[PDB]
Order: structure tokens, then C-alpha cells, then sequence
RNA sequence: AUGCCCUGACGAGUAGGCAGGCGUGGAGGUCAGUGACGAAGCCUAGACCGUAAGGUCGGGUCGAACGGCCUCUAGUGCAGA
RNA sequence: UUUUAGUGGGCCAUUUUUGGUAAGCAGAACUGGCGAUGCGGGAUGAACCGAACGUAGAGUUAAGGUGCCGGAAUACACGCU
RNA sequence: UAAUGGUUAUAUGCCGCCCGUCUUGAAACACGGACCAAGGAGUCUAACGUCUAUGCGAGUGUUUGGGUGUAAAACCCAUA
């Protein structure tokens, strides 16, 4: 797509769209993030507020798998049961045969309570849950099982 | 150098209006302001608290807030190419009611009254105002009024 | 310079990075040769898997 | 070298190119700077009115 | 397609204004005024001819 | 003959030559617009050349028509020529420049048999 | 000369045709152009204008949004018309009987609508069984829920999401963003 | 059974009904104009015979013509010329006289010639240069049905109904006057008089109030 | 039927923006395209079309290849430095 | 509502102004202009008067003119020199 | 048919200062330009904003690799 560029349209016109007065130069305000505190201060504060200075405490040698805790919400939570079993498990809801959902086996680390599972009892195996996730799961007639 | 303080160029604006110096009369403090009333701004120079900026002299706005001794006023101010709403925190001696909002409310009551006497009988009573009209045909009498006037006057110096 | 509301970029090209550009034009050729090496090695280590 | 300090020439014609805008008022302005005690009581006076019009219709 | 002027073009002057025939037939543009003989007052003529 | 068209009005018969193409050999006569800040041609001073502008464009009834009254159609052979069979009052066949003489004879014979007007029935003829 | 008040030769600023080279969408535009001109139903004009719109101007409509629109009073049997894609929603477990006319259905959305006993209809079948838009309910997806709109109007005291590549501590949470380091905002 | 022979005839009967109404309206308007002007002449005569002075009712209609071109106009006159829709030279507009518009005409005074138009000039202006504004698109009048299609709500049926609503400033003068496109007049065919236009008419130029000489001017420009 | 037709208004422009087009090298497709009975190039106060960028034809010279359209691509258009 | 170009040397006129004896000087205010703009007139001229411009035709004009150069009255009139 | 028209040369009347450039201002006693031909200047990449188009859509991204092949193509594919 070289033929669609405006370089093809600026052919014949002297300044190539850059002006005769201002007269396109190499680096008229500096290179990179130059002068963010001196001549580019307004473009810093107004559009990058918070850019300069320090924020809180350093962590030497952070491994981002001490922090792997993907969050599942109860509004989904029945997607983890496959669709052929989902219909038969929510039709004629039952304790003494409730679905067991391993949330870790689907790759989440915490259950959170976004809203409104149906009133079918569920056995939810989680590494972590929130309080309202617990309250709504037990209000459906189910249980949270803590796993590691 | 230059000087652009808060009360710069206010030598005459905040002056206290010959033989009306001293204490503020008490109807100023007993007028009642509701939220939505349209008020005029004129700073008393003898009260320095709650005092508006000199821009707001002669400006007219709407009460949005009422406090212990002060009202908040919305003023539209022309900043560049648009209007910005300004919120002012002015004590009530810098504030007076607009008499225009009196006159328009008696026009509203007159409109309702004449619409009631048009509903009683005689619909289409034509109740908008009109601009001043070209005058109709007169007959001007010449009864003790015979038109008698002289000419332009000669130049004399009278010095 | 710094101009309009754009994310602040961190492109690290202030070295002579063009002396060290590897383009993998030989992706298909190295795949052909890995399959050739697997076939040759299989024939060398007949029936072993 | 010495130059032109300041002028307001051409600035009103630029401001009237897009023709100075009134700020587009709405029913229900914000409570920005409205008195906090009035705001606190307004919250409860509207809670009770929501319940009153709930019980009036149902 | 073509604007024809009335006060030329009597056909368009009859398409607009069907009273244009009656106006011409009674002639209505050169009609005689009633011939009254009302005379102005001496105060009017005195003021008119005054210095 | 061709269709009844109105009298063809061209609005500017004269070629739009480039400024100073008369003056310099390196400046060809092909139209270029002046982009100069002080160009009298660009600023349209009186006594200078005209510039091509859209007001000179031909009336769409007579546009692309020849003085004969036909739109021209470039033709290489008999099969290209016979796509103009039902259009002999709107279209005249131009024979392409690179057609050899013995194929030109064949094209001209087919166009005489079909009634197609040929704008160049004289190229490559032993005359 | 003329003292012009308005700007001369000003285009409307509205798409009068789709910018896409989709032949089937051109056929839909031809059909609804005909209906909007010969019917004098306002539905047909609205559908033609919505057929012109771009991708971010046609957000998807979820089936949960369809079902919530069908829970309106008197709107249970209306034909839901989405000029755009209907997506599935796993957060809803009851889906009502419906006729949905849409440009596109996802596989989950088509499965959910026809598993609830309903029917998925294109805009030409909608035009045949409802030439005037009789008994219809047009649904539009949320336009300003897009990620781009978060960064729109960035400035002081706006609360409008800086354009930032990596996020965390050390990425714009300092001078200009809290009282302790300089000022807040 | 397309019923051309009876649909055309029923439409023709409706046309003849409308033309009968237009004919009796114009006869009534002609009698009204004649009795108004003869009553003003006789009122002047009777006041002179009584020794009084009959003061005429002040004029209610002026016809304004923009006589200065486009360049170098200050912004407040430029705004008022746009508001009176005099956006080019030799544009004309009928103006109802109020205080609210006599102070507009004082602002645009060096750029316009105005005065009080007679029935002859209003008639000739509307028959020759009269155009309507119909989705806006500047439509020539040339037909009473297209006048009725936009002004029939106000009881304006024909071009002479339009002229009457202009000259006697009725309750729908605003609608009848905004329906007319601003009159696109030529230059005056004999000239302006006046070797220099841009003085006051009192001072020997063209602009301002030329009270009843605007009829001569606009008839030369029309 | 980004077709055809109707009606109305409008048209200055540096810096600049956007659009619709013209042209050049090469690529995919097509015209079962042109060509040693003459391709390309070049010359031509000869012709035709286009507002123009340009396109086409006639005559001369020449001797082996090269065009139209639909797309793709760029080391793609010069009076200056 | 988003996005982005150029610009961030200005200058002239009327009016209001400051410094200066003053300046085609320096500096402000309001508007109109030139820059960025041809056309008719001011012989000539960035800015003045008039008027802003698609290509043509006819008509009428503006400003300015009408002895001759030069299109148009060596017009008519009252005086002055 | 060159009779009307086109083109061209010439004569005549009126008009017409040398382009490019910086500049408030250029015909300038500002600068480059004797002339001609050929070459000759917003490109490619990494990351990214807006918009648009397309595919799928609570998902999406086959091409790191593996399989396959008429073999740098095309086709197919798991875990991440
Ligand atoms: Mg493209
Ligand atoms: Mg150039
Ligand atoms: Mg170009
Ligand atoms: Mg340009
Ligand atoms: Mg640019
Ligand atoms: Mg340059
Ligand atoms: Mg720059
Ligand atoms: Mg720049
Ligand atoms: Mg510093
Ligand atoms: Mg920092
Ligand atoms: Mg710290
Ligand atoms: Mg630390
Ligand atoms: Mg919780
Ligand atoms: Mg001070
Ligand atoms: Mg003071
Ligand atoms: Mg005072
Ligand atoms: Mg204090
Ligand atoms: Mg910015
Ligand atoms: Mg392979
Ligand atoms: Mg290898
Ligand atoms: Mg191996
Ligand atoms: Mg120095
Ligand atoms: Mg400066
Ligand atoms: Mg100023
Ligand atoms: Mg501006
Ligand atoms: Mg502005
Ligand atoms: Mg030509
Ligand atoms: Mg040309
Ligand atoms: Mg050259
Ligand atoms: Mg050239
Ligand atoms: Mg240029
Ligand atoms: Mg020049
Ligand atoms: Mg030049
Ligand atoms: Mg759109
Ligand atoms: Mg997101
Ligand atoms: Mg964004
Ligand atoms: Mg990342
Ligand atoms: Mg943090
Ligand atoms: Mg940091
Ligand atoms: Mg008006
Ligand atoms: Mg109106
Ligand atoms: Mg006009
Ligand atoms: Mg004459
Ligand atoms: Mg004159
Ligand atoms: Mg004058
Ligand atoms: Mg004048
Ligand atoms: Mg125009
Ligand atoms: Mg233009
Ligand atoms: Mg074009
Ligand atoms: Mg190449
Ligand atoms: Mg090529
Ligand atoms: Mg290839
Ligand atoms: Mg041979
Ligand atoms: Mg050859
Ligand atoms: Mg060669
Ligand atoms: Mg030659
Ligand atoms: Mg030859
Ligand atoms: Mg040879
Ligand atoms: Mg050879
Ligand atoms: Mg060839
Ligand atoms: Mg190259
Ligand atoms: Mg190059
Ligand atoms: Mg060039
Ligand atoms: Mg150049
Ligand atoms: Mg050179
Ligand atoms: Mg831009
Ligand atoms: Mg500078
Ligand atoms: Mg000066
Ligand atoms: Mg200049
Ligand atoms: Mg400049
Ligand atoms: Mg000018
Ligand atoms: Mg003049
Ligand atoms: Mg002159
Ligand atoms: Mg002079
Ligand atoms: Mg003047
Ligand atoms: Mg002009
Ligand atoms: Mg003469
Ligand atoms: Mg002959
Ligand atoms: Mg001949
Ligand atoms: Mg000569
Ligand atoms: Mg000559
Ligand atoms: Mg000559
Ligand atoms: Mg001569
Ligand atoms: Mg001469
Ligand atoms: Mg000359
Ligand atoms: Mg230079
Ligand atoms: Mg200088
Ligand atoms: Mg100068
Ligand atoms: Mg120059
Ligand atoms: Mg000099
Ligand atoms: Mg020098
Ligand atoms: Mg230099
Ligand atoms: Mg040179
Ligand atoms: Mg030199
Ligand atoms: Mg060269
Ligand atoms: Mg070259
Ligand atoms: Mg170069
Ligand atoms: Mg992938
Ligand atoms: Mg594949």
C-alpha cells in the first residue's frame, strides 16, 4: 500500500505537507521523553498525571506465580460444567447428588460473588472464596470445599 | 513590574457611595434567599468577608446553595470561546434580588388572570407583548393653536 | 519529543540493533531439515522408537 | 531581538468561528458545593418518597 | 422550466389573478374620482401664505 | 451519420500549456500548476495564461463525441469490432496503431460489411 | 458576492451508504432503501440508518439484554430487532420464547434462542413478515462501554483513564496523582 | 376503470371553485384599497376645510434594499443584515415597522436604502421577482396552488392574497414575508441618480430613508 | 439502481487537510489481446478525446518484443537543492 | 464526540491611546483589512475607494471618469480667478 | 467545399516585470538558477493512539513447534 499514502499526493507540492514557515527539522523539542519537567510539563500533567516520582515499597525478586490467583465469579460458574451435563444438573436440583466443580482444574484461584447462581446445590472446590461467594453458594443449598 | 492582585483596579468599584458609609441597614440582613432565586452582585466595600471578585460586579446569577450567612451563586463567565459556570460563595450584603424577576412574575400572574377572563368568555385575548407601534391617524386642531414660528437666528457672539 | 495524549512508549532501539536483527526466513527450511534429521535418525536407530 | 509582546487582535474573530457556547443547562444540576446537611437530609427525604410512591401504586 | 413574467404575458397574468380580466374590462386603472368641491379654511390659507 | 446531438461547444479549444514552457526547453508543455508564493499565474494576474478548472468542462451530452458525432472505440480485431454492431450510430471504430496491415484489411472489410464508421481507414495501406 | 452565514458545500456528516464492500449487506441496503422510501414507516428508515453504521457504532446485543427487553410490559411477543450481532450470555439461565431478527448470531446465541423454542431471523425475512416494522422492538448495545471511551476526554479532574501500556505501582501513581507526592490531579 | 375522464373533471371542478373564490377575494381587495385611499384623500380635504391638520397614520411597511457589497462591514451591521436576510447587494426584504425593527434599520443605515413601498411596487415585485421558500429550495411562484400549499393555513390562497397580507400588515405577515425569498433585484436601469451612493439621501447620496422615493428606485431595479 | 432523473443553492485562496482521478517499474488473473505482412523506442508549427494529469490515431525512422481491463506491489512522476 | 495538520516573526487603515521634538519610530485597545487576493478605479503601489473570482452570453451599475492620449457631453448653468 | 471551422505563423489593438525561495512586505540594487539529458529527497521496522474494514465473539489469536505436501506455498493440529 505505498500508492495510498499522502506522499503520493504531496508530489508537486513543495514542503510535503510540513509547512514553509515551520520547515520540518530533525528534533525540534528534543529526543524521546526529553524535558517532561521543563518544556513538556503540560503534556505530562494533563495526560500523564503521576508520571514523576516514587510510589511505595520495592519487592526484590518478584515471581508472578506467587500472585497467580485468577478470579471466577458466580455469575459464570456453571460454564465449568459441560453443556450436556448442565441441563440435567440444573433440572430437578438435588442434594445427595450435586455437581462437583473443581475450579482449580479450570484454572482459577478465587471464587467471587458477582451474582445469582440458580438455586441448584453445587459442591465448589476452591483455593479461595470470598464471603459473599460463600453466602450465595450456601443459600443455593451447596457447599464450598477448600482445596490446595 | 506588573500587579494583578485580587482587588487590583478596584479603587472606585468597592468605594462606598457618597454619604452612605458606615453600617449596613438591616433589611439587607432580613431578606430571604431561596435556591433558584436570581440575584444581582454588588460588593459592599465595608464588609471584606464573603466578598466577590471584581469580575462579578454587575453580574446576575442563580442561588444554588444557602448557608449560615452566605448564598452560593451560579455565574456564567466567558472564558475564551465558551461559557464556564462559576460557583460563588457570597455573603448576603453583597447580594440583592433582581427586580426583573419581580416584573416577570407579575406578568405571569397577569397572563393567568387575563387567560381566566378569556376562559370566562371571549377566547383569543392576544396576551403577548408587542413592540411600540407606528402611531395612527390624528386630526390636529388649530384652536388657540395657530401655527406661528419664526426662522433660524442670526449669529451674535454674546461674549 | 513529547506531544499529544498517547501512551508513553519504551522501544529500546538506541543501540546498533540493526547489526543484530535475526529474521527467521529459514523457518520452513529448518523444519524440512528437522524432519530430515528425524527420518535419518530413525533409519539409523531402526526399530528403536 | 525585540518582538510583539501581546495583542488581543483576531481573538474575538477566532472565538466566534465556533461562536461562543452557552454551557447547555439541564434539569437536576449537580450538588457540587450544596450544603452537606441539606444533602444528607435530601437523601432520606428521597428514600422515603421512593417508598411512598412504591406503596401508592404497587 | 422557464419563468414567464406577468405584466408581460397576458396568459400568465390570467393564470394568476382571474380578476385581471374584470379589472381591464371595467378599466379600473383609469377611473374617475367623485367630483366634490370641498374648500380649505382661511386659517389654512393664512398659515400657508404666512411669512 | 451519427445521432442528433446539439452543436458541440468546447469552451476552451486551446491547449493549456505550462508556464515558461516557451521559455525553457527543460520545462515541458504538459500542464503543471504553479505552487509558487509569488507566481503571477497562480495569483491570476491579468494578461497571464488560463488555468484548467472545472468550469471549462464539456456539456455531458456532447462530451467524448468527435466532430463526426461518435464516441471512439479502440479496436484490435474482428471480435473487438463486432462488439459495436448495434452501436453504429454512437460509436466509431479506431484501429489500434500496432495492428499489422493485412489484419487492417480484414478489420476494414468487416466494418464496411457491418456499417461501422472507421476513423482511420488509411493507416498501413499501400497507396 | 454573498455574505454566507453557513459553511458552503457542507456534507451532512452522516453515512448515506455502508463503507463495507459486503454484497449481501448492499442487498439489505437496497431492500431497506426501497422500504424506507415506499412505506413511510419510521422503522424502515431507522433500520436503514443502522445498516449504514460502523462496527463500534453497532455494539453486540446480548441475549440477556434481549430477555430483559422482553420482560417489558406488553413486549413479550414483540420481534426483537438487532441491527448487528447477537452474542450469547451464560449469566442468564431462563430464556423466553422469542423471534429475533439480527444480522449475525453467534453459535451460542443461535443455539440458546432456538433451544428456548424461538427463531433466529434475518433482516429480509423480517422485512417480509413485517414490512412496516409491525410489533417490533429495536435493541441497541452499549456504545460507551468500549475500552476506547475510557480514555476519551483525558484531563485534570476528569477521572478518564490515562492511555498507559503497563499498569501497576511505578506507572503513573505519583506526582500529580496523590497529595503526598506533589499534588493530586 | 382508471377513471381519468371523471378524476380530471372533478379536479377541474375544484379548480373552478378555487378560481371563483380567488376572483371574489381580489374584487374585495380592490374595493378595500380604493376605499382606503379615497378615505385618506377625503380626510385630508375635510381637515383642511375644518382648519385642522390631518396627520396620516405612520407607515407600517418599509422595503429595504442592501446597496453596499460584502466586504469591510463591522460585525453588528453584518449580523443585522444577515438577520434581515440581506446577504448580497440589491437584495430586498419587506419589513414591518416596530420600534424593535426601527432600531435595526438605524444600525444598518449606511448600507441600505429603504422607504415606504406602494401597492404598484409590491405588485410588480411579487409578480416579477416573487419566489417562495419550500423545503427551502427557492421555488418561483407562477401558480396559486403552490402559494396555497404553504400559506393556506393562514388563509392565503393566491398571489394577490400574498400581496394583500404584505401591504396590509396582517396577523400572518411574518409567515407571508418569511415565505418569500429575499428579492434579487438588478441594478437600477436609469442609474442611482446621485454620483456618490454612500452618503445619506438627505445629503445627496443613496442610503437611509428615502421615504416614498423607494418606489422609483425599486421600479428601476425591477 | 456508488445507475437514471427532478428541484434548489453555491463556486476566491497561501500554510494545511481530505477526496476523485492521470502516469511509471514489477506481480496474480483475464482479453484463446498486439507483433518481423513490423513490438518497443524516437521524431513530427499532422489529426482526434479529456477541465487537466494524460490518452488515442496518421506519417517518418526502427528491428523484438509489448499492450487494455480487474486486482497486488513499490527504489513510482523533478526546473531548481 | 473522537482524531489530527499547519501556525505560535506579523503588518496596514479609521477611531481611542502611551513614550518620544518627531519618524514609513516604539508600544497597547476596538473593528476592518493585507498576509492568503485576483478584478474595476486611485498614472504607478501589499493594505485606499469600489467590489471579492467556475466557464460563457446579454443587460445594468459601483468607485472613478467623459478636450486629446482614452471608452464616455470642447454638456447645460451660476459665479470666482 | 477550405466557404464556415481547427491548428499554426505573422500583423494589429489593448493587456502582460523572472521563476523558485525565506519574508509583514520580491520584478528587486535579496539569495539559487548558462543550457540539456539521466539520477535525485517522508522510506522500512519495533511498539502504539484514533478511525475504518473483515472474521469470530465471552472469548480470541492455526504458522514457537508438530503433522502433511504437487514442497520456503497450500492444508491440518495438541498443550501452553
Ligand atoms: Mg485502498
Ligand atoms: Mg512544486
Ligand atoms: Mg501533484
Ligand atoms: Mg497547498
Ligand atoms: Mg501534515
Ligand atoms: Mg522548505
Ligand atoms: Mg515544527
Ligand atoms: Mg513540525
Ligand atoms: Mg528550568
Ligand atoms: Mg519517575
Ligand atoms: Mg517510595
Ligand atoms: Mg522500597
Ligand atoms: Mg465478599
Ligand atoms: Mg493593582
Ligand atoms: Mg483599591
Ligand atoms: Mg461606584
Ligand atoms: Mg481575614
Ligand atoms: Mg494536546
Ligand atoms: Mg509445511
Ligand atoms: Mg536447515
Ligand atoms: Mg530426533
Ligand atoms: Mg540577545
Ligand atoms: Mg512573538
Ligand atoms: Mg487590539
Ligand atoms: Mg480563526
Ligand atoms: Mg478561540
Ligand atoms: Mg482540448
Ligand atoms: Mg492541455
Ligand atoms: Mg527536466
Ligand atoms: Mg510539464
Ligand atoms: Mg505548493
Ligand atoms: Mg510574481
Ligand atoms: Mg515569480
Ligand atoms: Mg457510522
Ligand atoms: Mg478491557
Ligand atoms: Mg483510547
Ligand atoms: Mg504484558
Ligand atoms: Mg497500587
Ligand atoms: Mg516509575
Ligand atoms: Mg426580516
Ligand atoms: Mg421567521
Ligand atoms: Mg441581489
Ligand atoms: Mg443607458
Ligand atoms: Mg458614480
Ligand atoms: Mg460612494
Ligand atoms: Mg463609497
Ligand atoms: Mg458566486
Ligand atoms: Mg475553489
Ligand atoms: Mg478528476
Ligand atoms: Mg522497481
Ligand atoms: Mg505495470
Ligand atoms: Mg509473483
Ligand atoms: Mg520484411
Ligand atoms: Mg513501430
Ligand atoms: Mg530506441
Ligand atoms: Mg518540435
Ligand atoms: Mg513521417
Ligand atoms: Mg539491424
Ligand atoms: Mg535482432
Ligand atoms: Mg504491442
Ligand atoms: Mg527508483
Ligand atoms: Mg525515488
Ligand atoms: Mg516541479
Ligand atoms: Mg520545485
Ligand atoms: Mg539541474
Ligand atoms: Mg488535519
Ligand atoms: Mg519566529
Ligand atoms: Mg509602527
Ligand atoms: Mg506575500
Ligand atoms: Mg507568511
Ligand atoms: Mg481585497
Ligand atoms: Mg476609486
Ligand atoms: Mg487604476
Ligand atoms: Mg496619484
Ligand atoms: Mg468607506
Ligand atoms: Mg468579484
Ligand atoms: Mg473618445
Ligand atoms: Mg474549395
Ligand atoms: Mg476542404
Ligand atoms: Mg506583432
Ligand atoms: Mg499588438
Ligand atoms: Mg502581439
Ligand atoms: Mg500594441
Ligand atoms: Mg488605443
Ligand atoms: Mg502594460
Ligand atoms: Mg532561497
Ligand atoms: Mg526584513
Ligand atoms: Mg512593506
Ligand atoms: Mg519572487
Ligand atoms: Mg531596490
Ligand atoms: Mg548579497
Ligand atoms: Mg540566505
Ligand atoms: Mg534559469
Ligand atoms: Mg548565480
Ligand atoms: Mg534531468
Ligand atoms: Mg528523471
Ligand atoms: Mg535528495
Ligand atoms: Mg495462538
Ligand atoms: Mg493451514
Amino acid at each position: 500500500p505505498s500508492r495510498f499514502t499522502k506522499t503520493r499526493k504531496h508530489r508537486g507540492h513543495v514542503s510535503a505537507g510540513k509547512g514553509r514557515i515551520g520547515k520540518h527539522r530533525k528534533h525540534p523539542g528534543g529526543r524521546g521523553m526529553a524535558g517532561g519537567q521543563h518544556h513538556h510539563r503540560i503534556n505530562m500533567d494533563k495526560y500523564h498525571p503521576g508520571y514523576f516520582g516514587k510510589v511505595g515499597m520495592r519487592y526484590f525478586h518478584k515471581q508472578q506465580a506467587h500472585f497467580w490467583k485468577p478470579v471466577l465469579n458466580l455469575d459464570k460458574l456453571w460454564t465449568l460444567i459441560p453443556e450436556d451435563k448442565r441441563d440435567q444438573y440444573l433440572k430437578s436440583a438435588s442434594k445427595e447428588t450435586a455437581p462437583v466443580i473443581d475450579t482449580l482444574a479450570a484454572g482459577y484461584g478465587k471464587i467471587l460473588g458477582k451474582g445469582r447462581i440458580p438455586n441448584v446445590p453445587v459442591i465448589v472446590k476452591a483455593r479461595f472464596v470470598s464471603k459473599l461467594a460463600e453466602e450465595k453458594i450456601r443459600a443455593a443449598g451447596g457447599v464450598v470445599e477448600l482445596i490446595a | 513590574g506588573k500587579s494583578h492582585g485580587y482587588r487590583s483596579r478596584t479603587r472606585y468599584m468597592f468605594q462606598r457611595d457618597f454619604r452612605k458609609h458606615g453600617a449596613v441597614h438591616l433589611s439587607t440582613y432580613l431578606k430571604v434567599y431561596k435556591v433558584g432565586d436570581i440575584v444581582d452582585i454588588k460588593a459592599n466595600g465595608s464588609i471584606q468577608k464573603g466578598m466577590p471578585h471584581k469580575f462579578y460586579q454587575g453580574k446576575t446569577g442563580v442561588v444554588y446553595n444557602v448557608t449560615k450567612s452566605s448564598v452560593g451563586v451560579i455565574i456564567n463567565k466567558m472564558v475564551g470561546n465558551r461559557y464556564l459556570e462559576k460557583r460563588l460563595n457570597l455573603r448576603v450584603e453583597h447580594i440583592k434580588h433582581s427586580k426583573c424577576r419581580q416584573e416577570f412574575l407579575e406578568r405571569v400572574k397577569a397572563n393567568a388572570a387575563k387567560r381566566a377572563e378569556a376562559k370566562a368568555q371571549g377566547v383569543a385575548v392576544q396576551l403577548k407583548r408587542q413592540p411600540a407601534q407606528p402611531r395612527e391617524s390624528r386630526i390636529v386642531s388649530t384652536e388657540g393653536n395657530v401655527p406661528q414660528t419664526l426662522a433660524p437666528v442670526p449669529y451674535e457672539t454674546f461674549i | 519529543a513529547i506531544s499529544k495524549n498517547l501512551p508513553i512508549l519504551k522501544n529500546h532501539f538506541r543501540k546498533h540493533w540493526q547489526e543484530r536483527v535475526k529474521v527467521h526466513f529459514d523457518q520452513a527450511g529448518k523444519k524440512v531439515s528437522r524432519r530430515n534429521a528425524r527420518a535419518t535418525r530413525a533409519a539409523k536407530i531402526a526399530p528403536r522408537p | 531581538a525585540k518582538s510583539k509582546n501581546h495583542t488581543a487582535h483576531n481573538q474575538t474573530r477566532k472565538a466566534h468561528r465556533n461562536g461562543i457556547k452557552k454551557p447547555k443547562t439541564y434539569k437536576y444540576p449537580s450538588l457540587k458545593g450544596v450544603d452537606p446537611k441539606f444533602r444528607r437530609n435530601h437523601k432520606h427525604a428521597l428514600h422515603g418518597t421512593a417508598k411512598a410512591l412504591a406503596a401508592a401504586k404497587k | 422550466v422557464l419563468k414567464k413574467n406577468p405584466l408581460k404575458n397576458k396568459q400568465v397574468l390570467l393564470r394568476l389573478n382571474p380578476y385581471a380580466k374584470v379589472f381591464a374590462a371595467e378599466k379600473l386603472g383609469s377611473k374617475k374620482a367623485e367630483k366634490t368641491g370641498t374648500k380649505p379654511a382661511a386659517v389654512f390659507t393664512e398659515t400657508l401664505k404666512h411669512d | 451519420a451519427s445521432l442528433p446531438h446539439p452543436k458541440i461547444v468546447k469552451k476552451h479549444t486551446k491547449k493549456f500549456k505550462r508556464h515558461h514552457s516557451d521559455r525553457y526547453h527543460r520545462v515541458a508543455e504538459n500542464w503543471r500548476k504553479q505552487k509558487g508564493i509569488d507566481s503571477v499565474v497562480r495569483r491570476r494576474f491579468r494578461g497571464n495564461i488560463s488555468q484548467p478548472k472545472i468550469g471549462y468542462g464539456s456539456n455531458k451530452k456532447t462530451k467524448f463525441l468527435s466532430p463526426s458525432g461518435h464516441k471512439t472505440f479502440l479496436v484490435a480485431n474482428v471480435k473487438d469490432l463486432e462488439t459495436l454492431t448495434m452501436h453504429t450510430k454512437t460509436y466509431a471504430a479506431e484501429i489500434a496503431h500496432n495492428i499489422s496491415a493485412k489484419n487492417r484489411v480484414v478489420i476494414l472489410a468487416r466494418a464496411k460489411a457491418l456499417g461501422i464508421k472507421v476513423t482511420n481507414p488509411k493507416g498501413r495501406l499501400a497507396l | 458576492g454573498i455574505d454566507h452565514t453557513s459553511k458552503q458545500h457542507k456534507r451532512s456528516g452522516h453515512r448515506t451508504a455502508p463503507k463495507s464492500d459486503n454484497v449481501y449487506l448492499k442487498l439489505l441496503v437496497k431492500l431497506y432503501t426501497f422500504l424506507a422510501r415506499r412505506t413511510d414507516a419510521p422503522f424502515n428508515k431507522v433500520v436503514l440508518k443502522a445498516l449504514f453504521l460502523s462496527k463500534i457504532n453497532r455494539p453486540p446485543v446480548s441475549v440477556s439484554r434481549i430477555a430483559r427487553a422482553l420482560k417489558q410490559e406488553g413486549a413479550a411477543n414483540k420481534t426483537v430487532v438487532v441491527v448487528g450481532t447477537v452474542t450469547d450470555d451464560a449469566r442468564i439461565f431462563e430464556f423466553p420464547k422469542t423471534t429475533v431478527a439480527a444480522l449475525r448470531f453467534t453459535a451460542g446465541a443461535r443455539a440458546k434462542i432456538v433451544k428456548a423454542g424461538g427463531e433466529c431471523i434475518t433482516l429480509d425475512q423480517l422485512a417480509v413478515r413485517a414490512p412496516k416494522g409491525q410489533n417490533t422492538l429495536i435493541l441497541r448495545g452499549p456504545r460507551n462501554s468500549r475500552e476506547a471511551v475510557r480514555h476519551f476526554g483525558m484531563g485534570p479532574h476528569k477521572g478518564k483513564a490515562p492511555r498507559i501500556l503497563s499498569t501497576g505501582r511505578k506507572f503513573e501513581r505519583a506526582r500529580g496523582r496523590r497529595r503526598s507526592k506533589g499534588f493530586k490531579v | 376503470a382508471e377513471q381519468v375522464a371523471a378524476e380530471r373533471a372533478a379536479r377541474k371542478a375544484a379548480n373552478k371553485e378555487k378560481r371563483a373564490i380567488i376572483l371574489e377575494r381580489n374584487a374585495a381587495y380592490q374595493k378595500e384599497y380604493e376605499t382606503a385611499e379615497r378615505n385618506i384623500i377625503q380626510a385630508k380635504r375635510d381637515a383642511k376645510a375644518a382648519g385642522s391638520y390631518y396627520v396620516e397614520a405612520q407607515h407600517k411597511l418599509v422595503f429595504v434594499v442592501r446597496i453596499k457589497g460584502i466586504n469591510k462591514i463591522p460585525p453588528k451591521p453584518r449580523k443585522v443584515l444577515q438577520l434581515l436576510r440581506l446577504t448580497r447587494i440589491n437584495s430586498g426584504t419587506f419589513v414591518k415597522v416596530t420600534k424593535a425593527t426601527l432600531e435595526l434599520l438605524k444600525l444598518i443605515e449606511p448600507y441600505v436604502a429603504y422607504g415606504y413601498p406602494s401597492y404598484s411596487t409590491i405588485r410588480q415585485l411579487v409578480y416579477k421577482r416573487g419566489f417562495g421558500k419550500i423545503n427551502k429550495q427557492r421555488v418561483p411562484l407562477s401558480d396559486n396552488a403552490i402559494i396555497e400549499a404553504n400559506l393556506g393555513k393562514y388563509g392565503i390562497l393566491s398571489i394577490d392574497d400574498l400581496i394583500h397580507e404584505i401591504i396590509t400588515v396582517g396577523p400572518h405577515f411574518k409567515q407571508a414575508n418569511n415565505f418569500l425569498w429575499p428579492f434579487k433585484l438588478s441594478n437600477p436601469s436609469g442609474g442611482w441618480g446621485v454620483p456618490r451612493k454612500f452618503k445619506h439621501f438627505i445629503q445627496g447620496g443613496s442610503f437611509g430613508n428615502r421615504e416614498e422615493f423607494i418606489n422609483k428606485l425599486v421600479k428601476s431595479m425591477n
